[PDB]
């Protein structure tokens, strides 16, 4: 949650502690390490139990909730044991806290792994940081009514993820920070009921694959943005005091449309870039006199340019 | 009327997530059409495409994207057939009960049809068909070839239609 994760990568950089120059303390490089690699593993999953706060009880948890592969934890189990094995042993004789170098060889190459669990999940927090800003913008475009902006952004956001290979629920718990808008779901809710309504529209006995398929692949998106702050299933709160105008937002879509489709698509006979264009100029036609209904959108949402007289009389 | 079909039935498949939907749409095909953007998320819907009475018909199954997100129903209008998905779950039916009755008020001569239990590993009982007689709707329990045999007679329904 709002449990620091810049603090659970304090403590994974503090564990990254590293191998020796061949001379090995058992407090310094071995105990020290997974005493904050467990810290680590505490802030990065608050780590709760009404009952941590132990070493063991820790380890307990990760197995119980499935937080970590078996493989994994199992490896810190074996390490801290033989630690507290050997600290014990060497507290007993004559360095107490030193031992010989050969002796360490085969805990020293399992701490390594761990260390590697160290940098694996440092790097995935600082590729969540990266995707906490991502989102954040794409909120804020939402927030002051920019849909060419938020349609651009939540288009990086899903780019930047599937890159990072991350999911929606990974990003979910650092987003208690932030929250959309009452009148900002309005605008989702409504960006969601126009590309519903286009996508079905422009399945028709002309072409039902790229128009649509176009259409819910934007749907999909603001889907994906949304997906990222809500669990499964749970309701979005909007305004419904505020609605935006569903002819700007269609032209939002358009225009969104025009940027991200391929310079060789086409939608039956036309471009696909163009048939966007002409579905733009119809709207802010329909939009200039006042003639922007269900039934008048409708009409163009659904079209191909099949009357090849009305398509041409907007390019002369 | 005018590339390799006659008659397009446009059907709505509402419900929420981890109800099972899925398993429904799986003998129905995804569009093969691909480009750079459609790629990178994929789609809400689903094709298939039969021979009835000697002419080519397509479905065209909607999942719609987040539908989760916004319950509030105006009129999203355009499918022939709405299809309302709930069984291994005990609020599923429940919530789907609100909705299937606010459909039921504000749609007529769209096609209707209630369901199904997905990773078989139920607490929902062939009656509690009940609910679906009272409004008018057929009720099917599900998975299968059974269920895709269950839609290539739903579309026969809506030809009769026209």
């Amino acid at each position: 949650s709002f449990s620091n994760m810049v603090s659970a990568k304090k403590f994974y950089n503090k564990a990254i502690f590293t191998a020796p120059k061949a001379e090995v303390s058992v407090k310094t490089h071995i105990m020290r390490p997974i005493d904050f690699m467990l810290m680590g593993l505490r802030e990065e999953f608050n780590l709760y139990s009404e009952d941590h706060l132990s070493a063991p009880g820790t380890i307990r948890l990760l197995r119980e909730k499935n937080l970590l592969p078996e493989e994994q934890i199992a490896r810190i189990e074996s390490v801290y044991n033989q630690a507290m094995s050997k600290r014990f042993e060497l507290h007993a004789e004559h360095e107490h806290d030193e031992m010989p170098y050969s002796d360490a060889k085969a805990m020293l190459d399992e701490v390594a792994k761990i260390r590697e669990l160290g940098v694996q999940r440092v790097t995935r927090i600082e590729n969540l940081e990266n995707a906490k800003k991502l989102w954040d913008n794409a909120n804020s475009m939402l927030e002051k009514g920019n849909i060419s902006g938020y349609l651009k952004a939540a288009n990086e956001l899903h780019k930047f993820m599937k890159e990072k290979n991350l999911k929606e629920d990974d990003l979910r718990p650092e987003l208690s920070d932030k929250t959309i808008s009452p009148k900002g779901y309005a605008i989702l809710q409504s960006l969601w009921g126009a590309a519903s309504d286009y996508s079905r529209a422009a399945a028709t006995l002309t072409e039902s694959t790229v128009e649509p398929g176009l259409v819910s692949a934007v749907n999909k998106m603001s889907a994906f943005f949304m997906d990222c702050k809500l669990s499964p299933n749970e309701r979005a709160t909007p305004d419904p005091d505020f609605k935006v105008g569903k002819s700007k937002i269609l032209v939002g879509i358009m225009q969104f449309i025009k940027d991200v489709a391929d310079p060789t698509s086409k939608i039956w006979m036309h471009n696909t870039k163009a048939l966007m264009n002409h579905k733009i100029a119809a709207i802010q036609k329909l939009e200039r006199s006042n003639n922007v209904n269900d039934e008048t959108l409708e009409s163009v949402l659904s079209s191909k340019g099949e009357n090849l007289s009305e398509y041409l009389s907007y390019k002369y | 009327s005018m590339p390799e079909y006659d008659y397009l039935f446009k059907l709505l498949l509402i419900g929420d997530s981890g109800v099972g939907k899925s398993c429904l749409l799986l003998r129905f095909a995804d569009d093969t059409y691909t480009e750079s953007y459609i790629s990178t998320i994929g789609v809400d819907f689903k094709i298939r495409t039969i021979e009835l009475d000697g002419k080519t018909i397509k479905l065209q199954i909607w999942d719609t994207a987040g539908q989760e997100r916004f319950r509030t129903i105006t009129s999203s209008r355009g499918a022939h057939g709405i299809i309302v998905v709930y069984v291994t779950d005990q609020e599923s039916f429940n919530n789907v009960k609100q909705w299937l009755q606010e459909i039921d008020r504000y749609a007529e001569n769209v096609n209707k049809l209630l369901v199904n239990k997905c990773d078989l590993t139920k607490v929902v009982d062939y009656t509690t068909k009940e609910f679906a007689d009272s409004l008018g709707i057929p009720f099917l329990e599900t998975s299968a070839t059974n269920v895709e045999q269950s839609f290539m007679t739903m579309a026969a329904e809506i030809k009769k239609r026209m």
